[PDB]
């Protein structure tokens, strides 16, 4: 059942953020970043992934 | 009047869908880059319809696509095509496809636009792990998933106002272990992120343009089943 | 002259973008940060600086 | 319909004024926290007009304040609150003034609301180094510009809607040493942006409600200015 089966299960097992990750989640965050709103943000590697990043250890 | 050029689509499962589905709510034109592989059946199914339900912005918007173009991020300009590929079946037929060609064609449609977003990775050997990986497939992954981000930034920059942006895709096992991302996908991420800040620099001081990544959770796309584990 | 000016005045200098920071820069991004817009960020610092936490060394 | 609580505001030539005057461009209902030993000066300097230039929105709307609260982040409940400050000339003569006395009178006044900003810091000793501020002033530094973030959500949850988000300020010297930011206000923040991803976890995972920092670059606000190097 591939990798990116697991990787699916696993976010929305684990993520702080329970909903289903979606194309139009990210899409908006690079709206927001392609508009004149981030004027001052360059650089950056910005998480758009329901908080996964974060976590160290699971718990179950 | 903004206009983004959205490099990376092939169908309607990957992010670049859904950050054009996005960019529509805003009403900015959209001009897409497809690679010639999948190019003339993602205009055939548009043609047909088969997006419809997918072009539907809830709010009785529909998506507003201001042009579809073939492209190929491997190439920098016309004299990088190589014979074989120039002649093959799904190239023979297109033209302008290059990252230089596609800044001009753009350029003469449309004027200078002032989004660019860089939504495209490429490994031949993703399905064997880092210390397995060939040097060619190794240097595959940069070239397509990392160096196409730089060439892109510097034949577009030309054609974009001052103030204007550009964002990629990026994933987290550039910083942290996943095992069975590799080809050396990973090393194409980490490259692509350090690229991100370099890049900045260059533009925001030079163009006064931005540049940032998006580290994305894992989605269902072509490119992400495609990955056999 | 104090602190503030001098980070001010280095950040004016160094920073990827030459722009002067405006709070209402910021404002923009807590505003999106704040909205549905960004439903899949969570956990993050998010640098509004007009990149200067990128460089290392100086031209100057 | 939303609102939003700002903490931390005695003026507006920091950050909480500059989030306000953005939030309403979305026409976000506002409520302003003011620490109590400036909340007489901010109510008259409002009252008499200093803040009408400050409050136009460009499009011609004026900033939608709610409200305007009396708030200090040293004190979770009302008997948290100390004697000598009790009898103090500033906070004698206010009241409801501890993060849970306003949760409450927000609550009772307005219903639920949907978003939240920390944007307040203080350490007594910012002028000395690291090295030589004491116990009592590092611990004033974290409970007034760190754990006052952790009460704000613990005592506001309860009072916002579900999907619904809060923002803190850091500084990039919790991660890269800036000699002149003294007094623990760089662990402070270090402790901030680290509690922020634990808050995320729990906040998420319990109440899908999320939580961010944003790492700002300097501004002349009064805090700024009171560093002094
Ligand atoms: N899907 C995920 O879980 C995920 C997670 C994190 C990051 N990303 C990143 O997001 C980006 C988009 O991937 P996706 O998941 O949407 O897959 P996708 O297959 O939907 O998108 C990849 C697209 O890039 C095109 N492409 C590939 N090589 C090209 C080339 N040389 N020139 C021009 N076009 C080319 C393909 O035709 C395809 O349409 C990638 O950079 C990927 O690394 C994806
Ligand atoms: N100014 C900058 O260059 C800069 C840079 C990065 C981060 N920040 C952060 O921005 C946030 C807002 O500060 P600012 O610089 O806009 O200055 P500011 O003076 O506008 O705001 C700080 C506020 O905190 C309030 N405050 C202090 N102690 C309090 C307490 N015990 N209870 C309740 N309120 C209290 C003060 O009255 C003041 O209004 C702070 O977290 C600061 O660390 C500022
Ligand atoms: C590997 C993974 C694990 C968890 C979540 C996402 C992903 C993920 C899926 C597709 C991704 O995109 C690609 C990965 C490899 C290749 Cl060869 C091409 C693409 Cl477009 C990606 O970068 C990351
Ligand atoms: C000191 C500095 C140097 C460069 C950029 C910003 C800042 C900066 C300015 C004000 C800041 O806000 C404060 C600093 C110290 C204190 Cl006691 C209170 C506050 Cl509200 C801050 O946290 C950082």
């Amino acid at each position: 059942y591939t990798f990116i089966d697991y990787a699916i299960e696993y976010s929305e097992k684990y993520a702080p953020l329970r909903q289903k990750l979606l194309s139009t989640d990210i899409g908006s965050v690079a709206s927001f970043l392609l508009s004149r709103e981030s004027r001052a943000i360059t650089g950056q590697t910005i998480y758009v992934d329901n908080g996964l990043n974060i976590m160290f250890l699971p718990d179950d | 009047e903004d206009i983004c050029f959205i490099a990376g689509i092939g169908d309607t499962n990957g992010y670049g869908w859904g950050i054009a589905k996005e960019l529509s709510k805003r009403n900015v034109k959209i001009i897409f880059g497809i690679w010639p592989p999948v190019y003339n059946i993602f205009m055939k199914n548009y043609k047909n319809g088969k997006f419809d339900n997918d072009m539907i912005i809830d709010k009785d918007k529909k998506m507003n696509i201001l042009d579809m173009l073939p492209f190929d991020a491997s190439f920098d300009t016309a004299n990088d095509i190589d014979e074989e590929t120039k002649n093959n079946k799904r190239y023979n037929m297109l033209q302008n496809y290059t990252i230089e060609d596609v800044a001009n064609l753009i350029h003469q449609k449309y004027g200078k636009i002032n989004m660019l977003v860089h939504s495209l990775a490429n490994a031949k050997e993703v399905q064997k792990d880092l210390l397995n990986t060939s040097r060619k497939g190794y240097l595959d992954a940069l070239s397509k998933s990392s160096y196409s981000l730089i060439s892109l930034c510097k034949y577009f920059v030309n054609i974009m106002k001052p103030q204007s942006s550009i964002i990629s895709l990026t994933y987290h096992a550039s910083q942290k272990v996943v095992p069975g991302y590799g080809g050396g996908m990973s090393s194409a991420k980490a490259a692509l992120e350090s690229d991100t800040r370099v890049l900045a620099y260059h533009l925001g001081r030079n163009y006064n343009i931005r540049i940032n990544t998006i580290s994305a959770g894992p989605l269902k796309s072509r490119a992400a089943t495609a990955i056999n584990k």
